[PDB]
């Protein structure tokens, strides 16, 4: 679904062109709200497009059977990555995105803003035309792919410091000599009953990322009218096993051993500020 | 006929390289043999930085991209680009008509219908393409540095880069952004395509590795007047090599190692 375009005339010199696109994959339970935000700036000869990349990606995560006896196992979303890109001979740039730096907090929080000319500027914390992001990743890090550049954004948002009771922190990779991973390990009952309750595992772990990202598309108004781009939301599942050994309870975490992965393609209109859903591809990797 | 899809992306955070790689099985009864076209997309940064030692410059001279197999179950029977090619914009497209038929144009526009195709597309502005190996088990493409435009230069040009110093510091002694190519300023997106065949009932798996990377050169600026050196393959192949097994038999693609 995509509305219809609405249209905010900020003054003789800008105007605004907001549509809102959903692409959703009910098998993956994975939703893309997608907010268009063109901006029309008399007094320069780009195009400038502010997509906001928000909705849901589903951890994967669902719950042990608690008659597990000597072994159980436990998938969770262990990282969630965002992309969003531009065609190579297109002349369509990503130019700008938010976050931008590396970033632990508990909630992101970014405003982003047009000046009249067609500088962006953006800044920490919840001009032209203004956008926000806000998303919560309390015990995860976001950091900004390093393989960014003029036609492709993107950012995961990873397991970072993950405590169990007063204990950890711990993370994908964590190993006790003894113990192994004890990310979701409740005492070193059934294997089933001897994770950490689920209120205790980070929400993004066990429910659903809601992400929110930005990125400033700028588009020459020579050449062509058109151009795609994609964006793909993607979840890193890690499979936690525990197992009765004889004598104690030990855990082990193996990184990505499911992948989903969503891309929808839309078209751009430039010149009548408009996008159409050319595409969708689900695709997923089972280890 | 059918297609079936898989993708794999993984990172190397030492080289700073991303492989997207997209894997599409042509499952095909009007065929003899099995079919995976592997596109292969993602980054190879630049790296380019600016140190003292004497001012230096290190810079990606060439990228690499090669894949390549061991084993007898599997070869190689098309790649893109398939020749040498010079413009800036390199757009090419492999087609494919059941009945085992593939073939491809060195073009997007103009190149045809086909029941299945994959296209390619990158820039390399100041670079130039070459095929420096295709074998039935094998092939290597390398981008390389050749000229650039200045306020025009050969890449061989030993004071290629460098500035009368508009500073004291290291990044002054070399021309600004506003005067480097993407490949120098930020990096490389390939775009490139090979297909491997494999006879039906000969072995349910079968591997092979894909390597992305880069050749550096430096350059060694300093007033004592400006001099300049030159240090051809400084540092030669800064590479990153993701082996893959592919599963003829459920059609899946999974990867072994990072190197």
């Amino acid at each position: 679904k995509i509305t219809p375009v609405s249209v905010k005339k900020v003054d003789d010199k800008v105007t605004l062109y907001k549509t809102t696109a959903t692409a959703d994959s009910d098998k993956f339970k994975i939703s893309q709200i997608l907010t268009f935000n063109f901006i029309k700036d008399k007094s320069y000869d780009k195009d400038t497009l502010v997509l906001k990349a928000a909705g849901n990606i589903n951890s994967g995560y669902e719950k042990p059977n608690p008659n597990d006896y000597d072994f159980s196992k436990l998938y969770w979303g262990a990282k969630y990555n965002v992309s969003i890109s531009s065609q190579s001979n297109d002349s369509v740039n990503v130019v700008d995105y938010a976050p931008k730096n590396q970033n632990e907090e508990f909630q992101v929080q970014n405003t982003l803003g047009y000046t009249f000319g067609g500088d962006i500027s953006i800044s920490n914390g919840l001009t032209a035309f203004s956008e926000t992001i806000n998303y919560k990743q309390e015990s995860y890090r976001t950091t900004l792919s390093r393989c960014t550049n003029y036609k492709n954004v993107g950012w995961g948002v990873e397991a970072h410091k993950i405590m169990n009771n007063g204990w950890g922190p711990y993370g994908r990779d964590s190993f006790h000599p003894t113990y192994g991973n004890e990310l979701f390990l409740a005492g070193r009952a059934y294997a089933g009953q001897n994770f950490i309750a689920q209120h205790q595992m980070p929400l993004l772990s066990r429910s659903n990322f809601n992400p929110e990202f930005l990125s400033v598309l700028s588009h020459r108004q020579d050449g062509a009218k058109k151009s795609k781009i994609t964006v793909t939301y993607q979840r890193e599942m890690d499979l936690y096993q525990i197992r009765w050994n004889g004598f104690y309870w030990a855990g082990a975490n193996y990184k990505n051993f499911k992948t989903r992965t969503f891309k929808s393609t839309y078209e751009i209109d430039w010149e009548n500020h408009k996008v159409k859903l050319l595409d969708t591809k689900e695709t997923e990797n089972n280890k | 006929a059918e297609i079936i899809k898989r993708t794999q992306d993984i990172t190397s955070k030492r080289l700073a390289i991303c492989q997207n790689i997209q894997f599409d099985f042509v499952k095909d009864k009007k065929y003899n043999k099995d079919a995976l076209v592997v596109k292969m997309q993602g980054f190879i940064s630049s790296r380019t930085t600016y140190s003292d030692l004497i001012k230096r410059m290190i810079w990606p001279f060439q990228y690499n991209i090669s894949l390549k197999t061991k084993d007898s179950n599997v070869d190689l029977i098309n790649y893109l680009p398939k020749n040498k090619i010079d413009s800036a914009d390199v757009s090419q497209k492999l087609g494919y008509n059941i009945g085992g038929n593939f073939q491809s144009a060195p073009s997007i526009g103009g190149s045809g219908s086909f029941n299945y195709s994959k296209t390619i597309s990158y820039n390399q502005k100041n670079y130039v393409t070459e095929v420096e190996s295709q074998n039935s088990k094998g092939v290597k493409w390398g981008v390389k540095a050749n000229s650039f435009v200045t306020p025009q230069v050969s890449a061989y040009d030993q004071y290629l880069f460098a500035q009368d110093p508009t500073g004291p510091a290291a990044r002054d002694y070399f021309v600004p952004d506003n005067q480097l190519p993407p490949l120098i300023q930020s990096g490389f997106n390939p775009s490139f395509i090979t297909t491997l065949s494999h006879e039906k009932g000969k072995g349910d798996k079968s591997e092979f590795e894909i390597t992305y990377g880069r050749n550096m050169d430096a350059t060694y600026a300093y007033v004592t007047r400006l001099a300049v050196d030159r240090k051809h393959d400084a540092f030669k192949n800064r590479n990153v090599t993701v082996k893959y097994e592919v599963n003829w038999k459920t059609h899946e693609v999974k990867i072994k190692s990072i190197t």
